[PDB]
RNA sequence: GCGUUGGAUUGUUCACCCACUAAUAGGGAACGUGAGCUGGUAGACCGUCGUGAGACAGGUUAGUUUUACCCUACUGAU
RNA sequence: GUGGCCCCUUUAGUCCCUCGGAAUUUGAGGCUAGAGGAAAGUUACCACAGGGUGGCUUGUG
RNA sequence: GUGAUUUCUGCCCAGUGCUCUGAAUGUCAAAGUGAAGAAAUUCAACCAAGCGCGGGUAAACGGCGGGAGUACUCUCUUAAGGUAGGGAUUAACGAGAUUCCCACUGUCCCUAUCUACUAUCUAGCGAAACCACAGCCAAGGGAACGGGCUUGGCAGAAUCAGCGGGGAAAGACCCUGUUGAGCUUGACUCUAGU
RNA sequence: GUCGAAUUUGGGUAUAGGGGCGAAAGACUAAUCGAACCAUCUAGUAGCUGGUUCCUGCCGAAGUUUCCCUCAGGAUAGCAG
């Protein structure tokens, strides 16, 4: 219990500093804020984007309804192919008003620019045979809607490229109440048809 | 004489408090501790950042500002809790004296003992040991 | 028998209190919020006084040393400017700030009446 | 009363926010404390939270945001244990501060401000649940 | 319940395991949707770009794929059929993509092929054709330098895997098929010149360590990873053959010529200088420690610690400790000498310190218990000069040597050091 | 010797504010342990801590001692 | 000149004693000589039994 | 367990618990088996569950970031993002806690008056608490404190109605038992049940 | 405060003490409840308090001196008969 000391001489160490010399040396972070984007930018839309993600399910329709909206000045541009990307995984979706509003917003983007679909019809099927098989009726039942609204636009190399898939499904589902019935039947028809 | 007690809760039953009663010195980043945590108490009245050291050569005096507390020849403890009682030798800033070594290199921190008794007056008065 | 304190310390690898919960170190943290009492006998009288009031004046001595009366703290000139600079340049920054800030040296940044004598 | 009150949060503080009114914030802005933790305190931080901002349009908001950017990090915030913004934002710079601040074993954040400025609810959104009270009346 | 139950994986599968002639169609209504999930996978906070993800958010058909592995997995031996591919589709979905799979799933999978092994559907021979391929794949540098690539995670997953694996089919009696098979990839790593040793050595160090690899054949491939140019392959070598050294030098093929080798490649051969000191100290404490055990002969060692034989040198005290370790009674004591005198003239000469001298001391006796006729009469007095030193350091430093010299060749000594033996031995033996 | 006020303020007052006034002086006899009348344990909630029972750095709320007819003193009365 | 300056573990017994109806052989106990060295908190929901001026000050660091 | 409706409901199975018809190996009781010995006995092997090991689960207790390159250090993602600038202007009920306004008044300045039953006096009836002895003050000694002691001021019967200063004259709080009980917990020894 | 109902209530009946019942206050369970009441074991017991009955004569003290895991109930030196 010293006021002075030494720890030793410590042969084969480095010597050491005296005892008073100053260290002028230190380091400085430097703080980091997010953005919060409270400013309006042209690139908005991108940020909207994966909302689709969101946890909730009003966030999620009121995107789909603004995507919606804004159709006509980004349907030629670098957006589209991942708004379909990011979009086409809610055929799988838990909730009717997103599946609905996902089929108003095919319609949209079907009545405007069809190249897409064509492009994108491959995950297209899979997400629809995937829905299909799905161990949830409600997911079950409106496959056939996403199948029939499809056709709609693009129809035949969707049988050009996947037919038997298609019908086994649709022989699934119907297990070969009401209005489901009647709606798979009518994209029966339809399938039927492009086939010819 | 040193340590006050002092008791907690609604019945005051618990004590494991202890407020310094004398003039101390906590440092340059103190920022004191969570209450459930905290048991030694240095009150902010209690708080010494400048001092009055003497030169006894050249007759002169200067307010200069505390960089530590070295030595207290009560209880080591009494060092590292930065009381300032009779006798206490602290490490004091010299800059604006001047003073520079064989070398050239400037002198800024320098041993001074304290003279006084600052739990009876508000100054902390020192002497430099040259 | 597999929840004993005898086969819990055989199975991993002393104070009153420790237990599957609360190692050591953490029954005398806990312990402080309780036990700074004072003790007594049965008829009353100090056997052993609370913590930090043991009540006995020690020896207070400072022995010499050619240690005192020396210089504790030193820099040179060319350090402690570009100290001075770099610190300038951090510390007006609000976004910047110092890690350690307490190993660090802060500390390191006519008339008449002469002549007229309110009298004269 | 209230001033021990201040002085002793700012000391007990590593951080400071400094919450004002997206309103008035020049009015709810208290200089002569930050002034005093200039002086006095530099090892704190000070930083300014506006809040409120749910009542004003949000270019207000940003224009008040890049005025005060200048100096100190100001975000911005919406109180309220449903509809909340800026709690993610809050908890990333806190927990900058606390990765700094690695050996001191805690990190302590005082609110300072005005009366009725949403300190409480500030807080009761960062928990997440009614934690202090809360009151359209100031004291 | 009914409605839920497909929803419900970890009653199901209780249900399953008791009954599994039924929940037949439980189960392929399971499968089918199994499929349809893997038939898809196999195909910023700037103002412009998408914002990014915390890294622990999944999506919801991520979510579902996870749980359904395990319980196909799970119940795969109670179905047979409609389950024979189904191990097959998550090796080609491994170790086909590598990189459109989330970590979760990756990490599921690899686990439900390790119980899957643990039972015995599938084979450790094609177990080990998935491991050991993405373990090369995730040490790429390419691909653990992409956002959230959990490379670092996966690599200690697959080796500890491989572990288990190994420690499974070594307990009743060792697998020579399989051991003779994985010590084969770990040869064919170390020629692969870049890095991809490392995960030679790491493993098969382990190995040692648990047991299951005592063989002769392991040891070669440690002495050809010491013998490797790259850094952190030679060191794994040299600590292997350091952990005072372990039972493998007693299954080596020819340590004289592997001390040779490495003291001509590494140290002294092309004075490449890649090596640091803390890694230098390392390979000397090696050398000289199967040296004195092994009684080698090389002769370049004690020219080569003469160099850093300097108290001005950083961390001498381990090299002049491992100078010591590589002396004999066997060896020609004058390149000996010419290392005690250099020792003499820099650590006992005038003006040194008390430590410095007293190092200097100790480990010229320790030197001397080895080689004894290494220093002569006329400097042993020399230092049996510094009995009464009043140090404490260099007293109990001559004390030694002198106990060493009086049990050994007392005759150097003077008649004031023989004590009440030696001397008795020497009046009655001179005559 | 004679007087030395009326009020506002409990997000509080170990005090301050504006008025009137000739003036708006300081104190004691209690507070040198503890003594008229009035504000400032049992139940419950939030916060910190605790594995927990519970405790508290806290905070809020609700929540039953009841003389004199005895001696003395004092005030009046035979 | 007969040196120096200040209490629970274990082993062994020639021809040691005993195992009590006699003996032998294993074990056990002695007496010898050796070598080693049971247990945490809380209670304000509580209860019981006890206990508890040196004429001091004032305006001037 | 939470506690109408509405709105919100993001992430972690590192830890502690719970769970798994979860391989082998490890730990591994009794019975049973083998070896030695003349035998009592001694040794070894085998050895269920449980543990250990590794999978699941957070409207379980906890808890609050992720990854990569060479615990540290550099790097960049942070999806508890307000879906919109209409994002919060949000019932009824309550002997619940609180502030302000109108009205209203003896709450107050500033007290006064009246009625009934008492008190009061009388006939009859007739207790209780408390009680070492008793009962005028001042100063001193004194445990800060005398009704009794010392020195002084004084001191005249027996008494009625009132008063509440004192005496009546009958509290909490603090500490201690190696105490009594209640409660809790991987504290110790046990135990029903399984 | 409530007052047509989760309403108020009589009689009969069931639940019994480490047990019951509880729209949960440790509440109620015959003025008794953080474990009812009666008798016995039982003159239960620590610790500490209180008290302990006639006269005279003669002698006549004591307070760290040394220790058992610190208090502690003690064991002892010395003093007196
Ligand atoms: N619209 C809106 N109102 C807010 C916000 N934050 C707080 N408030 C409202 O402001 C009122 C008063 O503010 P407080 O929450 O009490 O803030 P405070 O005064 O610092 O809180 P205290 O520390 O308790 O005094 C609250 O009753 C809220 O209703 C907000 O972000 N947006
Ligand atoms: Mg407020």
């Amino acid at each position: 219990k010293q006021d002075f000391l030494r720890k030793k001489l410590k042969v084969g160490k480095p010597k050491e500093k005296a005892r008073n010399a100053t260290d002028t040396s230190f380091v400085s972070k430097t703080i980091s804020i997010r953005n919060q984007h409270l400013d309006q930018n042209p690139h908005d839309l991108t940020k909207r984007l994966t909302l689709l993600k969101h946890h909730n399910i009003n966030v999620r329709k009121e995107t789909l309804t603004t995507f919606q909206k804004s159709i006509p000045s980004i349907i030629k541009s670098r957006l589209m192919t991942p708004l379909l990307t990011q979009s086409i995984p809610l055929i799988c979706d838990e909730s009717q008003q997103v599946r609905q509003g996902l089929i108003d917003l095919v319609d949209e983007i079907g009545s405007h620019d069809a190249e897409i679909l064509k492009l994108h019809c491959n995950i297209f099927v899979l997400y629809i045979n995937m829905a299909m098989t799905h161990i949830v009726t409600q997911i079950q039942a409106d496959s056939t809607k996403f199948l029939s609204h499809l056709l709609k636009y693009c129809g035949d190399e969707v049988v050009r490229k996947s037919w038997v898939k298609l019908l086994n499904g649709v022989f699934g589902v119907l297990g070969w109440n009401a209005k489901y019935v009647t709606i798979h039947l009518n994209a029966l028809y339809t399938l039927v048809e492009y086939g010819c | 004489e040193m340590f006050k007690v002092i008791k907690t809760g609604k019945s005051r039953s618990k004590s494991w408090k202890r407020m310094i009663t004398k003039h101390t010195f906590v440092g340059e980043g103190f920022t004191r501790r969570p209450v459930k945590m905290e048991r030694i108490i240095r009150p902010s009245a209690l708080r010494q950042k400048k001092a009055n050291v003497t030169h006894p050569e050249l007759g002169v005096t200067v307010f200069l500002p505390i960089l530590a507390v070295k030595k207290n020849p009560q209880s080591p403890m009494y060092t590292q809790l930065g009381v300032l009682t009779k006798g206490t030798i602290i490490e004091v800033n010299v800059s604006e004296l001047g003073m520079v070594t064989a070398g050239g290199k400037v002198v800024w921190g320098k041993y001074a003992q304290v003279t006084n008794e600052p739990d009876r007056d508000g100054c902390v008065n020192a002497v430099l040991l040259v | 028998t597999g929840k004993k304190e005898k086969s819990r310390r055989i199975r991993e690898g002393r104070v009153k209190g420790e237990n599957f919960y609360r190692d050591s170190k953490r029954v005398k943290f806990l312990n402080m919020y309780t036990s700074g009492k004072e003790i007594r006998n049965k008829k009353g009288n100090l056997i052993r006084a609370a913590s930090f009031q043991d009540s006995t004046i020690p020896d207070a001595r400072v022995q010499p040393d050619r240690r005192w009366f020396g210089n504790t703290r030193v820099i040179s000139q060319d350090a402690l400017q570009h100290f001075r600079s770099a610190l300038g340049e951090t510390q007006k920054d609000t976004y910047q700030v110092l890690l350690r800030r307490n190993k660090l040296p802060m500390s390191l940044l006519a008339r008449i009446l002469d002549t007229e004598s309110y009298a004269d | 009363r209230i001033w021990n009150e201040l002085y002793k949060v700012i000391d007990s503080s590593d951080v400071v926010i400094h919450v004002l009114d997206a309103r008035d914030p020049l009015g709810t802005r208290c200089k002569s404390v930050e002034e005093y933790m200039k002086k006095e305190t530099p090892h704190k931080h000070l930083i300014y939270v506006l809040n409120k901002c749910d009542l004003v349009p949000t270019w207000v908001a940003a224009a008040w945001v890049k005025h005060l950017s200048k100096e100190r990090p100001t975000l911005a915030f919406h109180a309220s244990i449903t509809n909340s913004f800026g709690k993610g934002s809050l908890i990333q710079l806190l927990r900058q501060f606390s990765q700094l601040h690695t050996d001191r074993k805690q990190i302590s954040v005082g609110f300072i401000g005005y009366p009725n400025t949403g300190k409480s609810s500030i807080i009761n959104t960062l928990r997440k649940k009614k934690v202090c009270q809360v009151a359209p009346i100031p004291g | 319940r009914a409605a839920m139950l497909p929803t419900n994986i970890i009653l199901l599968q209780n249900l399953v395991k008791r009954d599994p002639e039924s929940y037949q169609e439980e189960f392929l209504q399971q499968y089918a949707h199994y499929e349809s999930l893997r038939d898809i996978f196999m195909l910023g906070n700037g103002s412009s770009t998408m914002a990014g993800t915390n890294g622990t958010t999944m999506s919801t058909s991520t979510s579902q794929l996870i749980e359904l592995v395990g319980f196909v997995s799970q119940v795969c031996s109670c179905f047979p059929r409609e389950t024979a591919n189904f191990p097959s589709e998550l090796k080609q979905l491994l170790l086909e993509h590598h990189k459109s799979l989330p970590f979760e799933l990756k990490e599921k999978i690899l686990s439900c092929l390790t119980m899957l092994r643990n039972k015995d559907v599938i084979t450790a021979e094609e177990l080990i054709q998935s491991l050991f391929p993405l373990l090369v794949a995730y040490s790429s540098h390419g691909n653990s330098l992409g956002v959230n690539s959990h490379a670092k995670e996966l690599r200690k997953i697959i080796y500890t895997n491989l572990i288990s694996l190994l420690k499974s089919c070594n307990t009743n009696g060792k697998n020579q098929k399989l051991n003779k098979s994985t010590q084969a990839v770990c040869f064919n790593l170390l020629d692969q010149p870049d890095s991809q040793g490392i995960w030679a050595t790491k493993l098969t160090r382990e190995l040692w360590r648990r047991g299951i690899w005592d063989d002769s054949r392991t040891v070669e491939i440690m002495t050809q990873a010491a013998l490797h140019q790259d850094v952190k392959i030679v060191m794994s070598g040299v600590m292997f053959f350091l952990d005072l050294n372990f039972s493998a030098i007693h299954l080596l093929r020819d340590p004289q010529g592997f001390a040779e080798k490495l003291f001509k490649e590494h140290l002294s051969g092309k004075t490449k200088n890649k090596f640091d000191m803390e890694q230098k100290i390392s390979l000397m404490q090696l050398l000289s420690r199967l040296i004195g055990t092994h009684k080698l002969i090389v002769l370049g060692i004690y020219t080569f610690f003469l160099k850093y034989l300097t108290p001005k040198q950083r961390d001498v005290t381990r090299i002049m400790s491992a100078c010591a370790q590589a002396c004999h009674d066997l060896v020609p004591p004058e390149v000996i000498n010419v290392m005690v005198r250099k020792i003499a003239d820099e650590f006992v000469s005038d003006g040194v310190a008390n430590e410095v001298a007293a190092a200097g001391i100790n480990t010229i006796r320790e030197i001397c218990s080895r080689a004894p006729l290494a220093i002569d009469e006329i400097l042993l007095q020399d230092l049996v000069e510094y009995k009464g030193s009043k140090a404490k350091g260099v007293n109990m430093a001559a004390k030694s040597l002198i106990a060493l010299y009086r049990d050994v060749a007392p005759e150097m000594l003077k008649k004031k050091d023989r004590g009440k033996n030696a001397a008795m031995e020497v009046q009655e033996a001179k005559k």
